[PDB]
RNA sequence: CCUCUGGCAUGUUGGAACAAUGUAGGUAAGGGAAGUCGGCAAGCCGGAUCCGUAACUUCGGGAUAAGGAUUGGCUCUAAGG
RNA sequence: UACCUGGUUGAUCCUGCCAGUAGCAUAUGCUUGUCUCAAAGAUUAAGCCAUGCAUGUCUAAGUACGCACGGCCGGUACAGUGAAACUGCGAAUGGCUCAUUAAAUCAGUUAUGGUUCCUUUGGUCGCUCGUACUUGGAUAACUGUGGUAAUUCUAGAGCUAAUACAUGCCGACGGGCGCUGACCCCCUUCGCGGGGGGGAUGCGUGCAUUUAUCAGUGGUGACUCUAGAUAACCUCGGGCCGAUCGCACGCCCGGCGGCGACGACCCAUUCGAACGUCUGCCCUAUCAACUUUCGAUGGUAGUCGCCGUGCCUACCAUGGUGACCACGGGUGACGGGGAAUCAGGGUUCGAUUCCGGAGAGGGAGCCUGAGAAACGGCUACCACAUCCAAGGAAGGCAGCAGGCG
RNA sequence: AAGCGUUUACUUUGAAAAAAUUAGAGUGUUCAAAGCAGGCCGCCUGGAUACCGCAGCUAGGAAUAAUGGAAUAGGACCGCG
RNA sequence: CCGCCCGUCGCUACUACCGAUUGGAUGGUUUAGUGAGGCCCUCGGAUCGGCCCCGCCGGGGUGCCCUGGCGGAGCGCUGAG
């Protein structure tokens, strides 16, 4: 069973455990479960201690120190490989995201390069000049429409004004017989 | 959890009802908020149908409405005086719909000095040298100053309200719940009903 | 149930479908849509069971998903979309337009028009609301909300909608002398002039309506559909034109008609 | 008069405390022809469940009954009474319904026996749900 | 049970030890009448408030039946002239 | 098809049953050649279950540096299929059973003017006056060290994306609209004064939330409706005003562009859900009074709730139901549409494929979500029960088959 | 034509009543139970109709059965102060 | 009428009833004690960041400002938890 953060306890415990917690992964939305952990400090009775070496210490080892592991994966997002190979906002970063060899048995070597978001291109230029397009299409429909109803509005109450108008001249008339 | 059902309890006839189903969701009680007066805290539920309540939980502020005059400004709650439910909410200090709360009166003293130009409180003798409220209340055109002697003729105010603002602190009813909107609004309680309330706390009092 | 229900049953399918008892255990639940589930028509039934252009779901669902039914001017590609009354199909391929138009008796019939008839439809509006700077809006049967109508247009009269646009072309306001589509009821698909307005308040009010041969019958309000001034019509009208010949007239017009043909 | 209990008892739409130099109540005909009667407008009570002067709306079903207690507080008890009808014996059996409404305290002299119109609202409380609109008196008793 | 006015000098002696048997108070793990003629002696319970109270019966009782719970100090609120 | 017949007597005429008579379901016997339909672990044990399966899902349109396959045209990133994993959605539908439940469910009926609602269709979506040629840091999948006897267990290290998570402005935008108003200018007047405009500067300046006030565009039978005006608030467990994706590829002389996909506050719409109104339920009096300061029936003020409401709290009132059968009990009782038998009435049945309800061994509590008090989700406890290295782990057939009883 | 006309029970009509079942129309599933099909040398057509007690909603009838009104005149009507 | 016929007693079988045993076993509702677990509130603060404060400086502006790297540290503030 596995140590966890903040337990701060000897002996083993059971926990209920969520998304966002350690020691335990949600398979439905939402689910929360018991599972039994190992606290923070630590004595004999464990298999496995886990340690990260801080600071180097002056005499080197064989296992850890002499070989190197490369990363493995370049930068995918544009600002990532800005902030990588130290670009301004004006030098194009395509050409400068890491490209990675490839080799195997019997196949053609190649070069791979991914696919790099956030990176301004015309069809993105051209989404932002869409929105506002519409945007000002939707309040030239919006004055168009309350006009043409002012207009219209204005022609029905002068229609009902000369309609009760010529109620009060009627019965004036009729007062008048 | 805490439910809300009517088949848990009798008719009519005082008979019985034996239940059907088991409790339900919709059936849902959560309990109360108890806001009480401090530094703000408003933890947030979310309800049926996705929506947000907020329960306000220690609470300072709320703007008040003094509408008589028409002056609606944010206001600090200085405490709990009096509830038409029970007393040991008033004992202790929780803030619910239709109790009686004190507010500082120090806005709308500054309105009512700014708009009509007319001190109010003021316990006369004294005037303040950081000279501010004179500088509100002197020194206009004349232009201006015939509008400010037309609206002071509508500058005289009840002498409840006037003894409430030279002591400091008004009488507020709380409108608003505050255990669902989140906030601790209300109305300066100005005539009949002001005086209602204080002789049922002065009978209170004792 | 825990929730909303998504399956439909073939007994329990409206019987103006007119499905059959044994092909399945199921009938199409129609989506949510413009219209009501027992009053529309989807349009998995409108292909397949009455214009025989689709044998079985994968083949309706292949004509809906190639992009060539056009339900009210509007690509619509689902299969369970609930056409309703007075919705316009634009078959552009073959070439067909139709209006779901009831018929004689409680069908929806297939009522094929012309182009020119069929880029407008008729909607009776069901509320006027005010939105938030005094700006009018009528609700029609079929779920639009249309801004700024005429302030002669009130709560129980239908409008002409052009279909590309959505705009209102002209109205037919709800009084004695004017015809009457009946969507619902006892009545369905009768076609009359108003006769008679009779106001309940709190119930429901109920209107006379007389057909042509002379016969007069009721019908709450909700059901009533008009459609034009006068007798005559702003659309077409189908075969027997809302008529309901009784069933010994029934009877004496198939085996009249079809002794004179033989 | 007014002022009884623990709050202070006032109408919710009015404003009554504008600065001067009878208080307004707000009272409202309910519809189906019912005549709001002159002790709403004359009075100074306050109800929240009164159908001309509170926060009710009569909607629903207009039924009758009799009046056979008024015990409660501004609320009676009203006998509903029916026949039944069996299809086996073509007979009858009388039947009774007895349920309590809200009488407003804007009707302020009825005595039991009295013939009520009732209408469906809003439900006021656990088995309340109907209103007195109006009130017609027994047979005699005009003194 | 403790105290004030009043009264007295511990009831026909004092001192020094703190052994057995006592006489008179107490306490005891674990078990709970296995002791003995017999629960003898001891022990349990115990006041008040709020509940709850069976058989039987002369209808009066049984009855504080049995069985539960609450109880202090302090800061208050409400009702009773 | 509105049917009777044998039997008490030595014989008769009657009341009266017993028994024959015809169905209709369940079992059971003996018998069985064709063919079309078709019920089938309901009754007893809502008793217990070995095993396998029963809810997963990819479009041009959220993320693609797994050579995992692959095309060449490169070097100006990503051709294109594409497992994996994050994200989104569904898993609340369906199916099974009928244990509970007797004004309860349910049926007809109406109401929500007393509320919520993912979705889909239609509105809205520069109305706000105050790095944008695109902002930040983590994380899975991948590599690499593992642990346990064992689980759909997971840890420490490296990397790396978003329509995940956050942050956040530019454009409209040049002023209008309401306050405050320094001041400026004019007519009358001995004159204070009155009347009249213009107005720099500063304050507020959209939809939604919350409070209060004023007036009375469009509605209903009826609003405290809708819309307007005003004074303010706006929740840091924050509400909107888009930092998203795919196809074609044109036009002014860098800027304009079309067709879509997704997401969003609100308003309608659809599917509904949810409480309510009137009326209707079988046997039982060897059940005649029941309910109440432990809510019973009302009032006033709150709390909670999605809403109305004794739903809950506080303080008052002493009510409420009952021979017109409450209350208590029983049910070999889920309710209805319906089935059998029938002259007319009736009598009996309905677990059973459609609708409504209830439940997942018994009770209870919850997380996520628009919707669950979900159990082919979780946590306890009780009963049961599986694996084991004895420390632990895992379960729910009244789903389909199948097994025991 | 809009608003009003003592009220119920009864009667008649209209509305609204989910399909399935039941009754029943059409139709040579080879007949029948069934099924909503099918027919003519592309066209022709079907996929009806009735019943659905009780309660509720609407409009006619006014016999029967209830209920009322004017009797300490607190009565209609008609105009005047 | 040598007909029929009724009861006790004696034998046999069967079904019930009363019956000391404060009898026995199963269900169901429930007063009262103990009470797991979730949810809410009041705290808590394992851990993880962010901003300031200095020292050493590289890239840039008219000795102050911003950056990018190295550290150190008050934990001065601050956020999640
Ligand atoms: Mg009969
Ligand atoms: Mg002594
Ligand atoms: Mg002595
Ligand atoms: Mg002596
Ligand atoms: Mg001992
Ligand atoms: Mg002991
Ligand atoms: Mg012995
Ligand atoms: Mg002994
Ligand atoms: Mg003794
Ligand atoms: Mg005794
Ligand atoms: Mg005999
Ligand atoms: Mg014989
Ligand atoms: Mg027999
Ligand atoms: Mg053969
Ligand atoms: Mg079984
Ligand atoms: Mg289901
Ligand atoms: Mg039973
Ligand atoms: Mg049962
Ligand atoms: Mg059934
Ligand atoms: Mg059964
Ligand atoms: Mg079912
Ligand atoms: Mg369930
Ligand atoms: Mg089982
Ligand atoms: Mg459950
Ligand atoms: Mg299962
Ligand atoms: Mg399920
Ligand atoms: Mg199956
Ligand atoms: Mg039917």
């Amino acid at each position: 069973f596995p140590m966890k953060q903040g337990v701060l306890t000897h002996g083993r415990v059971r926990l209920l455990l969520s998304k966002g917690h350690s020691c335990y992964r949600p398979r439905r939305t939402g689910e929360r479960k018991r599972k039994s952990v190992r606290g923070c400090i630590v004595d004999a009775n464990l298999s496995v201690l886990n340690l990260v070496i801080v600071k180097k210490g002056e005499k080197d080892i064989p296992g850890l120190t002499d070989t190197t592991v490369p990363r493995r994966l370049g930068p995918k997002r544009a600002s990532r490989i800005r902030k990588l190979f130290n670009l301004s906002k004006e030098d194009d970063v395509r050409q400068y995201v890491v490209r990675k060899p490839l080799n195997k048995e019997g196949k053609k070597p190649r070069t791979k390069a991914p696919k790099i978001q956030r990176l301004v291109t015309p069809r993105v230029l051209q989404h932002k000049r869409r929105r506002i397009a519409l945007k000002k299409q939707r309040t030239k429909k919006n004055k168009e429409e309350a006009a043409e109803y002012a207009k219209l509005l204005a022609k029905r109450m002068k229609e009902a004004k000369e309609k009760r108008q010529e109620q009060i001249a009627k019965r004036r008339r009729l007062s008048s017989l | 959890g805490i439910s809300r059902d009517n088949w848990h309890k009798r008719r009519k006839t005082g008979g019985k009802r034996k239940p059907y189903h088991k409790k339900r969701k919709y059936e849902l009680g959560r309990p109360a908020a108890n806001t009480k007066i401090g530094p703000r805290r408003i933890h947030t539920v979310r309800v049926r149908g996705g929506n947000k309540k907020y329960r306000a939980l220690r609470l300072d502020v709320g703007n008040f409405s003094w509408g008589s005059e028409c002056c609606t400004r944010k206001t600090r709650i200085i405490d709990v005086v009096y509830n038409a439910s029970n007393n040991e909410l008033v004992r202790t200090k929780t803030l619910v719909k239709n109790c009686i709360v004190l507010i500082d009166s120090t806005p709308y003293r500054q309105w009512y000095e700014s708009h009509y130009a007319l001190p109010l409180g003021r316990k006369k003798g004294a005037k303040l040298t950081p000279e501010e409220e004179e500088i509100l209340n002197k020194k206009r055109s004349k232009k201006i100053q015939k509008k400010y002697d037309e609206r002071k003729k509508n500058a005289k105010i009840s002498s409840l309200l006037e003894e409430q603002f030279q002591q400091g602190k008004l009488l507020a009813c709380i409108a608003s719940r505050p255990g669902q909107c989140g906030r601790a609004d209300g109305y300066v309680l100005e005539g009949k009903e002001l005086e209602f309330y204080l002789r049922k706390i002065k009978a209170r009092k004792g | 149930a825990r929730g909303p229900k998504k399956h439909l049953k073939r007994v329990a399918a409206p019987k103006h479908w007119m499905l059959d008892k044994l092909t399945g255990v199921f009938a199409p639940r129609p989506s949510t849509g413009p219209h009501k589930l027992r009053e529309c028509l989807p349009l998995i039934i409108f292909l397949r069971n009455r214009l025989k252009y689709a044998l079985t779901g994968d083949e309706v669902k292949k004509i809906c998903m190639q992009r060539f039914i056009k339900i009210d001017g509007k690509v619509r590609t689902d299969i369970t979309y609930p056409a309703g009354f007075m919705d316009v199909i634009s078959i552009d391929k073959t070439g067909e337009n139709f209006r779901l138009i009831y018929d004689t008796k409680g069908r929806f019939a297939v009522h094929r028009i012309t182009p020119e008839e069929a880029k407008y439809k008729l909607c009776k509006v069901r509320k006027i609301f005010v939105g938030t700077k005094g700006i009018p809006h009528l609700v029609t049967h079929d779920a639009r909300t249309i801004r700024y109508p005429d302030p002669l247009i009130k709560v129980n009269d239908t409008i002409q909608i052009d279909l590309e646009t959505g705009k209102i072309t002209d109205f037919i306001k709800f009084d004695t002398g004017n015809l009457c589509m009946v969507t619902g009821g006892a009545n369905l698909g009768r076609i009359g002039v108003i006769t008679n307005r009779e106001r309940h308040p709190g119930s429901f009010d109920v209107v006379h309506v007389k057909d042509a041969n002379g016969n007069s019958f009721a019908t709450r309000l909700s059901n009533i559909f008009v459609i034009g001034k006068g007798n005559k019509p702003w659309i077409s009208l189908p075969r027997g034109k809302g008529i309901r010949l009784t069933i010994a007239e029934e009877r004496d017009k198939r085996l009249a008609a079809k002794q004179s043909s033989g | 008069d007014i002022q009884t209990e623990r709050a202070y008892q006032k109408q919710p739409t009015i404003f009554q405390n504008k600065k001067r130099v009878k208080l307004p109540r707000y009272y409202k005909n309910i519809g189906l022809g019912f005549k709001t009667p002159k002790e709403a407008i004359e009075g100074t009570y306050i109800d929240k469940k009164c159908p001309f002067t509170g926060n009710v709306s009569i909607r629903g079903r207009i039924l009758s009954g009799v009046v056979t207690k008024m015990k409660m507080q501004r609320t009676i008890v009203i006998r509903r009474d029916y026949l039944h009808y069996i299809r086996k014996y073509n007979r009858f059996e009388k039947r009774h319904k007895n349920m309590s409404v809200h009488l407003s305290p804007c009707f302020r002299d009825v005595q039991i026996g009295d013939i009520v119109t009732v209408g469906e609202c809003r439900p006021l409380s656990k088995t309340v749900r109907f209103n007195v609109l109006k009130v017609t008196k027994a047979a005699g008793t005009k003194k």
